[PDB]
């Protein structure tokens, strides 16, 4: 994440992907079985060479003893065409914690308004000398997806399944390696992840907001899968 | 595929009538560079191969009366036939031929409509020769009326059948517009020797109330 | 036949042409230059060599600081690739034969889509683990094809290089790979180790591979190659590379032989390829969906155990959907075999790269009419009903002709465009309403209507209404010329007033 | 003109194979694809595919790339669909098929042969008389005709009088009964004066059990 800030804490629903023994991409952990990501994370259909790491605050776990999980995979559902979705299953349901924790979801095909405060988190690129690993977060705004269109110059308009979010003036946002991780965002008391990262037209561009898959898009698939 | 999608799968029309089919492909059918649409109608008689009728969407093949009309673009497309003539019963399917497979849509039956028309009945007892085999065949048949709704009943001794018969519907005729059927009682020859009287009854549009015809073993 | 057309003569040869934003790209030996649309004129150029070139001095920066020639060996920039990118900020993205075959972006300015000077850089990350792998060293100075294209939301380089054993632990060049940018626009990637398949260190050598052409259709990823039959084989031929298009790595890597006949005489060689739609006629008499992507390649007889083109061309059309069916149902086991120069002949496994031992084999389009003619380039375009080529030959005689099955057709329009070898780099360009192609000829690059050019050719308008029907020639006031072009109201295909 | 006609219809069991003929007449055979369609009884239009004789090349409506084949014989001017584990669903009417120019999709066809696809064996009809009416009403219409009874596979053929009367007559489509064999009649209306003069005979055709009969149709005592 560049121009975005540390985390104080751990972020419950947080999932760091690895592929090959190495962070590869983020996730939203979304029911003890469930972690929600990007179609992007998988180079290879061989699940021997992933895990998930849960309740991790450092990408290495560098400081994680006591709260960090590692989980297998069993399963990769993909989502519709279009959608860049992966619904990844754990070899064993996670348990949960103080510092693992699940993230709701919106419902089906909620509409959000518009400067409505959100986050990225991902331990991904951030342009720094030397990225210390912690989990990194960015305050955006939720954008209409023509507003957001007009600040992308019309070079790109928005099918109903992306969402628009961005900082006010300043560039920020997720960056490779944040793939597959949450935008969240609470109207209300509650947190509710309301899109997935996917790579972008360059990071973290100043007047120029982040596309996301829009979670409340895919909401119904979601659950039947989940439930 | 290229989906072809035609409405409706059947009308009924009066002969002078203005008829119209429409037909909706699943993507474009126009070939840009000479702004001609890949899409054609044809014209089938029961037992026969399909005639074409129009190519290119409104261009009417060589011979073709003057009443059948093309029209549409794209994804949508219209053959009309005004005038309906009582030989235009038959079957009209749109087709692409844009890209392969090549495909049809469903196809619309087109049946005249026509003044109420009250059949002739008539009834045949099995033959002798029949008799021989060991069946019974009992035939009744129903001729040149309109409109198609037809009932028929089987009585024998004056007790009514079930699912012992069955019927056929000839093709609406193309000068008539009138429609033929046939009703088969079949029945064990022990069956048959053991009754008496063998009626046909029929209920028609065409009929102030029901026509029994019958005959006696 | 004489014409007159819109040019540019660069400073030096011509590699490639690209064209966006109504300007025209040119990649040449240490320059890109910018022209307009409309009349050929320069409108920037972009210095991009000599550079000076050494071990010590390192990829994407300038050692001219310390030109001290310690061991400096200056070399002219032959482009290999030049691509557009409007999926990211719009970039030009060039490529040249020195420091390491790395590229370098070119940033339009917001207004200004004319100018590669102002921000311009340089793709390279020091391979950041234990690497020998260099994603980042794109392309080959033996010989490169770039095939870029935008998926997953990446940008994707899909890249034949020719290969030698004169190479590096850090700068190796791929034979064929796929490899993606990052977001981030320091670098490339290669996603994992199937992501390139290369011929044996072993080989590199004796077993040179050409890349004439790259291109995308039905999901696949297309290269055709020149090379020999068979790992120690004298002979060489042409092959279709089918692999499917993912970034992860080439997958369901599969070559197939491509024969080039005239009914038997075998132009083994392909010279230039082209892939387009067919016009209605051609379509139907090849069994082709008006929708289907048509493979037009000119091939050439090569001299006796050579690659070298013998100056007889023939030009064969492979729909790809044709193609496709010979690559998806194997049939025999007997045609297939562990791909020859990847494994070894004597490997174990002799996913699973795969050759085909059989040639797939068409019929000279043009039934002998090139025989004694070396074609060079080729473009292919709709007219009508019509299917045109526009071939170039290696005496720089440019000549449109139709394509059919049904009879041989005299080119309608058939020049000398230049003393220097027509280019394969060529590029068709539909302005809705008309038309043009981009034609190479050593340093200068013509402008060529697509169709109003056989008119031309009639100096009078009694020529003029003699000209051949299909041409649809006709006098507008002072000069022969297609409907469409007569601006003075009048045209005519009956009429002559006094002269 | 041009003529195409099918040929090699008939019944083959599921499983099987067969290998349908075109012969064509009237064109440079080599300069045109020639297409196959089919249609099962009162269903729609499904196109097969199509060869090219000039050098063999193919297309098929991807439901039969894996089943079917196509193969050309330029001397004999000849087509041949072959055809192979033939299920229920294939049973229909074959048609093939050309064009006169890339203007049109198909503009010539063949008469069709019908395909079976059954695991029945060939029965010849029985042919019984429909004797007319004793009270056939004196000076008005009688009614007369054929009951075919009993044979598999379709189809059967009737003319009146070797194809001499035609008007009036209805030839019914053959039901399928219970014991799945085919049965039709075929009636013509008639004056009644005509009876015991004119001869009636109902000329059958089942070229399937190779069983021809003329059964001639009378008043009964
Ligand atoms: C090249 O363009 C110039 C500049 O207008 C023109 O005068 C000349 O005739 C052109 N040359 C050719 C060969 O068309």
């Amino acid at each position: 994440v560049v121009n975005g800030i540390p985390t104080r804490t751990n972020i419950g629903w947080m999932v760091s992907l690895r592929y090959r023994n190495k962070h590869i991409c983020g996730g939203s952990l979304i029911k003890e079985s469930w972690v929600l990501t990007a179609r992007q994370c998988f180079p290879s259909r061989d699940l021997k060479d992933y895990e998930a790491w849960l309740g991790i605050h450092d990408v290495h776990g560098r400081g994680d003893e006591k709260c960090k999980q590692v989980l297998n995979v069993s399963q990769l559902v993909y989502g519709p065409e279009g959608s860049d979705l992966v619904l990844m299953k754990l070899a064993r349901p996670a348990v949960l914690d103080d510092f693992v924790s699940t993230i709701d979801l919106p419902n089906y095909g909620s509409t959000i308004p518009e400067k409505t405060s959100c986050s990225v988190y991902g331990w991904g690129y951030t342009g720094l000398i030397n990225y210390d690993g912690l989990l990194r977060v960015a305050h955006l705004y939720i954008m209409g997806n023509e507003k957001c269109s007009q600040h992308h110059r019309g070079k790109v308009t928005l099918n109903e399944s992306e969402i628009c979010a961005g900082a006010e003036k300043i560039g920020s946002g997720p960056c490779e390696g944040d793939y597959g991780g949450p935008l969240v965002c609470e109207q209300h008391k509650m947190r509710m992840v309301l899109g997935v990262i996917v790579p972008g037209r360059g990071c973290a561009i100043p007047n120029r907001p982040g596309i996301f898959v829009r979670v409340a898009y895919y909401a119904k698939w979601i659950h039947k899968i989940i439930l | 595929d290229i989906q072809m999608t035609q409405s409706p799968s059947s009308l009924s029309a009066s002969v002078g009538d203005r008829v119209t089919i429409t037909c909706k492909s699943s993507q474009s059918l126009l070939y840009t560079s000479s702004q001609k649409n890949y899409l054609a109608w044809y014209q089938q008689k029961p037992g026969k191969a399909p005639k074409l009728l129009i190519y290119w969407a409104s261009t009417r093949e060589s011979g073709v009366p003057s009443r059948f009309s093309g029209s549409g673009s794209g994804t949508d497309f219209t053959l009309t036939i005004s005038s309906l003539q009582p030989e235009d019963f038959a079957t009209y399917y749109c087709q692409q031929y844009y890209a392969y497979p090549w495909t049809f849509g469903q196809g619309t039956k087109v049946e005249i409509k026509r003044t109420v028309a009250a059949p002739s009945v008539f009834i045949f007892p099995p033959s002798d020769e029949q008799l021989k085999s060991g069946t019974a065949s009992v035939v009744c048949l129903l001729n040149n009326f309109y409109p198609r709704e037809a009932k028929v009943q089987w009585k024998v001794d004056n007790a009514l059948q079930s699912g012992n018969s069955q019927e056929s519907v000839t093709e609406q005729d193309s000068k008539d517009s009138t429609y033929s059927l046939s009703s088969t009682l079949t029945l064990s020859k022990a069956d048959y020797e053991k009754h008496k009287v063998y009626a046909c009854e029929v209920t028609h549009q065409g009929l102030s109330s029901p026509v029994t015809k019958s005959f006696n073993r | 036949m004489k014409y007159q057309l819109p040019n540019f003569t660069a400073e030096t040869p011509i590699q490639n042409v690209i064209l966006h934003e109504h300007h025209i790209f040119l990649g040449a030996t240490n320059y890109i230059y910018v022209l307009n649309e409309e009349d050929l004129q320069k409108v920037a150029e972009y210095k991009t060599g000599p550079v000076l070139e050494h071990p010590d001095c390192f990829p994407c920066q300038d050692c001219s600081s310390k030109a001290n020639l310690s061991g400096g060996v200056w070399k002219d920039n032959i482009n290999m690739a030049l691509v557009v990118d409007t999926y990211y900020d719009d970039q030009l993205i060039s490529c040249g034969s020195v420091n390491r075959g790395t590229c370098q972006r070119h940033v339009f300015p917001h207004n200004h889509t004319a100018d590669i000077q102002s921000e311009v850089h340089c793709i390279f990350s020091p391979q950041i683990e234990e690497p020998s792998q260099c994603p980042d060293c794109v392309v080959s100075a033996l010989g490169a094809k770039v095939l870029s294209s935008v998926k997953d939301r990446f940008i994707n380089f899909f890249v034949g290089n020719t290969i030698n054993s004169s190479y590096f632990p850090d700068h190796p060049l791929h034979s064929i790979s796929v490899r993606r940018l990052k977001e981030t626009k320091d670098g490339f990637m290669f996603l994992t180790d199937q992501s390139y398949i290369d011929v044996l260190p072993e080989f590199r050598d004796s077993y040179p591979i050409k890349y004439v052409h790259a291109f995308e259709s039905n999901n696949f990823i297309y290269f055709l190659t020149v090379q020999r039959e068979t790992l120690d084989a004298q002979t060489f031929h042409t092959r279709i590379i089918r692999f499917c298009s993912i970034n992860s790595g080439l997958h369901s890597y599969m070559e197939m032989p491509l024969e080039c006949i005239l009914t038997k005489e075998v132009f083994n060689i392909l010279q230039a390829a082209y892939v387009s739609k067919p016009g209605a006629q051609l379509a139907r008499q090849i069994g082709a969906s008006l929708n289907d992507d048509i493979l037009f390649g000119v091939f050439a007889q090569s001299k006796p155990d050579s690659a070298e083109p013998m100056d007889r061309s023939a030009m064969c059309a492979f729909p790809i959907k044709y193609v496709n069916d010979f690559f998806n149902k194997i049939v025999n086991k007997n045609n297939v075999r562990c791909l020859q120069h990847f494994y070894g002949p004597n490997h174990e496994h002799c996913e699973y790269r795969t050759e085909f031992t059989t040639a797939l084999q068409r019929v000279d389009l043009f039934m002998g009419q090139f025989s004694e003619v070396l074609l060079t380039s080729i473009s292919t375009f709709i007219k009508g009903d019509l299917t045109i080529a526009n071939l170039g030959t290696s005496e720089g005689r440019f000549m449109q002709v139709v394509v059919s099955r049904s009879g041989p057709s005299t080119p309608h329009v058939n020049f000398l465009l230049d003393s220097h070898p027509v280019s394969p780099e060529v590029i068709v360009e539909h302005t809705l309403n008309n038309g043009y192609t981009l034609v190479i000829t050593g340093k200068k690059i013509t402008k060529i209507p697509l169709n109003g050019l056989g008119c031309r050719h009639f100096q009078s308008c009694s020529q003029c209404l003699s000209a051949p029907p299909f041409v649809q020639c006709g006098w507008c006031h002072d000069k022969c010329v297609r409907s469409e072009e007569c601006l003075s109201g009048t045209w005519t295909q009956q009429i002559c007033l006094p002269a | 003109e041009v003529q195409l006609v099918e040929s090699g219809g008939g019944l083959v069991q599921p499983g099987g194979s067969l290998r349908l003929s075109c012969a064509a007449s009237g064109y440079t055979f080599t300069s045109y694809w020639l297409h196959w369609v089919r249609q099962a009884p009162g269903k729609g239009l499904e196109w097969v595919g199509m060869i090219d004789p000039s050098n063999s090349d193919t297309r098929f409506n991807p439901n039969f790339k894996d089943r079917f084949t196509i193969s050309a014989d330029t001397s004999k001017n000849t087509a041949y669909l072959q055809m192979n584990s033939l299920r229920a669903e294939d049973t229909a009417v074959y048609y093939c098929a050309t064009y006169r120019s890339y203007v049109t999709p198909l503009d010539y066809w063949g008469q069709g042969t019908l395909v079976t696809v059954s695991s029945a064996s060939t029965k010849g009809p029985s042919v019984f008389p429909l004797a007319p009416s004793s009270k056939s009403t004196s000076g008005g219409t009688a009614a007369l005709g054929c009951l075919v009874k009993d044979y598999f596979p379709e189809p059967v053929t009737v003319s009146w009088n070797s194809g001499a009367l035609t008007s009036g007559v209805h030839t019914f489509p053959a039901v399928l009964q219970s014991s799945g064999l085919y049965s039709l009649s075929s009636v013509v209306t008639v004056p009644s004066s005509s009876l015991g003069t004119q001869t009636y005979i109902c000329n059958v055709n089942h070229k399937p059990s190779n069983t021809k009969v003329d059964k001639k149709v009378e008043p009964k005592s």
